[PDB]
This record gives structure tokens, C-alpha cells and sequence, in this order.
């Protein structure tokens, strides 16, 4: 209990078997895997309550499991298809309902690698009227074009990160929502004063960290392959 | 048999009210009953739990719970809402003598107090080479809420609150944006219903 998972973030191509691991050092009898999806709060797999113990939850359909020690309980999609897309969580329990979370699996399963893209990446400077109207600034960072929807978006100020002044969309948009792989969009906001702004020393720098294909998967295409990736964009302050 | 419902999967409160978020259960015999909470980003956090002791329950951060078997509630109160309690809120039971089960959640969003309310449409200009821009809706209060788009080519996004701590400042925006020859940030939010008084610079 330290309770550990692995993978953190993983994408996957459907129709493949994907394992993930939750391992405890605390040796609980009882342990759980769950999924979490919008709308839906956590929803019981399986769980077990010894090496020679599995039960199924309430959505055991597309999963197996094993107790392979007191201290491991994997979790497999048997063949992965993208409503298997989630965040996926263990849990130990002692006998007194006493449960520790792992920190979860962020999974997407998608139909296609060749659809994967990394996001473009823009900051949009601060407008003079803004700066002329309320002595507040706002810069406006951009990421578009990106497939899946599977981004980490971050501020940094004179390369430490800020999360003073900053909204950042909790969902992205779809480019093309008739389209069921349609790439994404999310836009964040950084606000700082207006004389912080004005300083040419200072510098902007919002950073896109973006999960797509490893360096083991196939790619056929002229482009540059998709990889996990951080992309960025900077401005620096400006008097005029 | 046995489940738990909560009330609602986005609720609002104003900065400073009275927090409370719902949960009901299903059980015939009482249960054990959880409240967790996953601020943005992250996992699970217990606040409290009912675990048979005393019915009023206390938890960090001046949360607390009531067990009240009459009405098969546990509803989650703390006495006045900060913009950090923006999150999403799960309450779980016991079942079956080997597991919790979750509720569906509830996420909270807290109304910022903006007694100066300055709203206005802002042109923003991409730092890098460009006729590239987008267009920001900011600084109204809580009156005001932003609509999707009716061009298939112009993107808005929800609305989102930032808190400036440097200054002791919120403030709401949204931002819209296009590839389109014709799109202006006068026309951007035209789906919406903008404050009568929002700026609307040169």
C-alpha cells in the first residue's frame, strides 16, 4: 500500500491484448480494479480476495484478470476496442473498508495509429485594449490538430511553472465533430499584470506534453511519426 | 439491491455560500458511506466516511456529513465555498460485505464574486508571423454564460475561470476562434447573450 500501476498512460491500437499491473506492498487480502468514466463515477472489474479468488464486478465483459501473488493483480483487455478508452484504477482494502488508490492508468484505444497527431501549438499575445482597459494582460495559448485526445497542457514563467492566472479548458474541443476521429483543440489562458507583461526580460512558454506511439510501433507514412512528444510555443514581454 | 445516487452531475454555488452536495442510498440496513473527492488532475482523496460511530461526521477542511437513516441520506456540507473546492465530488457505499461502490459524481463550480464586472470582446495576435488570431470574451460576471457556436468553422470553448493570485483577482473568459476570411471578434459571440455594456474596442 504503496499501491503502484503500470503503465501511467498507454495507447493502443484495437484489437491487441493490453495488460495493467497494480502491485501492494502492505499484502492486503483485498484488492480491485476499477474504470472511471464521465458520467458514470467508478465502476467495479473484478477484484479477489486471495491468490485463488476472482469475482466479477459490474463490468467484467472484455476484461480477464489474475492473482499472480498476495502483493499483484493484473488487469488485461482481451482484445481492446475503444469504449475500453478510460482511466483505470486499483484499489487494496484492508478488512475495515480502509482503500488506497493507485494514481490510475490514463488508456486510449484507438482504431487507427495512422490517425495519430501531435498538436500545433500557438501563444496569442496580449491585446493593447485589454492592457489600456484594465492594466491586466492575457496571453492565449492554442493547441490544434492533435489525435487522441490524450494531452498534458502547462504554463511556464521564466522557466518555472505557474498555475497562478491560468484556466485551461477541462475538455477539448473536436475539429470536426461528425467525424469519429476527429482531431482535438484546447485553448488555456495565462493572465498576468500588465507591467509584468511589459517587461521584455520575461518569458511566456506554454508547453503541450502529448502521449502518442512509442518507439516500437510500425510507421509507414511520409510524415513525422507521431510520437510522445512535448510541443511548445513562447512570447516574450513587449513595451510597445 | 444496493446503490447510491447523487443529485446532479454539474452543480453551482456562489463564492462564499453554503456548500452541499447530495447523496442518497439504497441499502436496507445502513451502510458504511464514503465521500471522496479528485481535484483536477489527480486521484482519489477520502474526505470523511459513516462507519457506524457517530451519525454527524467531521472531515478535513471544515467538511462534515450527517447520517440520516429516515431519509437514507449522507449529504456533504462545508460552510462556505472557495474557489479551491472546484472538483468533483463521489460518495460511495459499502456492498455486499467486500467492496465500495461509487456514485456517479458531482462535479462543483463555484460562481466567483466579480463586483466590478468589466466585460469586453479582446483581439489577441499570434507572437510568431501572422494574420493568425483569436478572439476573448472576459471579465463578466456570473450572469452571464457563453453558447456554442452555430458556424461549424468558428470554435468556442465553455467558459473558465482563472484566479490571478498575484493580484486577489478572478475573472471569467472564453475564447472563439477561426481560419475564416470573414470572421471578426465583433461577430464572434453573436449565439451568445453578452452583457449589454460589453466593450468592444476598435
Amino acid at each position: 500500500a504503496d499501491v503502484t500501476q503500470t503503465p501511467r498512460n498507454r495507447i493502443t491500437k484495437t484489437g491487441k491484448r493490453i495488460m495493467l499491473e497494480c502491485s501492494q506492498t502492505k499484502g492486503h487480502d483485498r484488492m480491485y480494479w476499477y474504470r472511471q468514466d464521465p458520467g458514470l463515477g467508478l465502476r467495479l472489474i473484478y477484484y479477489s480476495f486471495d491468490v485463488k479468488d476472482i469475482n466479477k464486478g459490474e463490468i467484467s465483459d472484455g476484461y480477464s484478470v489474475s492473482r499472480q501473488a498476495q502483493a499483484k493483480f493484473s488487469l488485461s483487455l482481451e482484445s481492446a476496442i475503444p469504449n475500453q478508452t478510460a482511466l483505470y484504477f486499483c484499489a487494496t482494502s484492508d478488512e475495515s473498508y480502509g482503500y488506497t488508490f493507485g494514481s490510475g492508468t490514463r488508456l486510449t484505444v484507438v482504431e487507427d495509429l495512422n490517425k495519430v497527431s501531435p498538436p500545433e501549438v500557438a501563444v496569442f499575445e496580449p491585446s493593447e485594449a485589454e492592457i489600456s482597459h484594465t492594466q491586466k494582460a492575457t496571453l492565449v495559448c492554442l493547441a490544434t490538430g492533435f489525435y487522441p485526445d490524450h494531452v498534458e497542457l502547462s504554463w511556464w514563467v521564466n522557466g518555472k511553472e505557474v498555475h497562478s492566472g491560468v484556466c485551461t479548458d477541462p475538455q477539448p474541443l473536436k475539429e470536426q465533430p461528425a467525424l469519429n476521429d476527429s482531431r482535438y483543440s484546447l485553448s488555456s489562458r495565462l493572465r498576468v499584470s500588465a507591467t509584468f507583461w511589459q517587461n521584455p526580460r520575461n518569458h511566456f512558454r506554454c508547453q503541450v506534453q502529448f502521449y502518442g506511439l512509442s518507439e516500437n510501433d510500425e510507421w509507414t507514412q511520409d510524415r513525422a511519426k507521431p510520437v510522445t512528444q512535448i510541443v511548445s510555443a513562447e512570447a516574450w514581454g513587449r513595451a510597445d | 439491491a444496493q446503490s447510491v445516487t447523487q443529485l446532479g452531475s454539474h452543480v453551482s454555488v456562489s463564492e462564499g455560500a453554503l456548500v452541499l452536495l447530495r447523496c442518497n442510498y439504497s441499502s436496507s440496513v445502513p451502510p458504511y458511506l464514503f465521500w471522496y473527492v479528485q481535484y483536477p488532475n489527480q486521484g482519489l482523496q477520502l474526505l470523511l466516511k459513516y462507519t457506524s460511530a457517530a451519525t454527524l461526521v467531521k472531515g478535513i477542511n471544515g467538511f462534515e456529513a450527517e447520517f440520516k437513516k429516515s431519509e437514507t441520506s449522507f449529504h456533504l456540507t462545508k460552510p462556505s465555498a472557495h474557489m479551491s473546492d472546484a472538483a468533483e465530488y463521489f460518495c460511495a457505499v459499502s456492498e455486499q460485505d467486500d467492496k465500495i461502490i461509487f456514485g456517479k459524481g458531482t462535479r462543483l463550480h463555484i460562481l466567483p464574486n466579480i463586483q466590478n464586472p468589466d466585460p469586453a470582446v479582446y483581439q489577441l495576435r499570434d507572437s510568431k508571423s501572422s494574420d493568425k488570431s483569436v478572439c476573448l470574451f472576459t471579465d463578466f460576471d456570473s450572469q452571464t454564460n457563453v453558447s456554442q457556436s452555430k458556424d461549424s468553422d468558428v470554435y468556442i470553448t465553455d467558459k473558465c475561470v482563472l484566479d490571478m493570485r498575484s493580484m486577489d483577482f478572478k475573472s471569467n473568459s472564453a475564447v472563439a476562434w477561426s481560419n475564416k476570411s470573414d470572421f471578426a471578434c465583433a461577430n464572434a459571440f453573436n449565439n451568445s447573450i453578452i452583457p449589454e455594456d460589453t466593450f468592444f474596442p476598435s
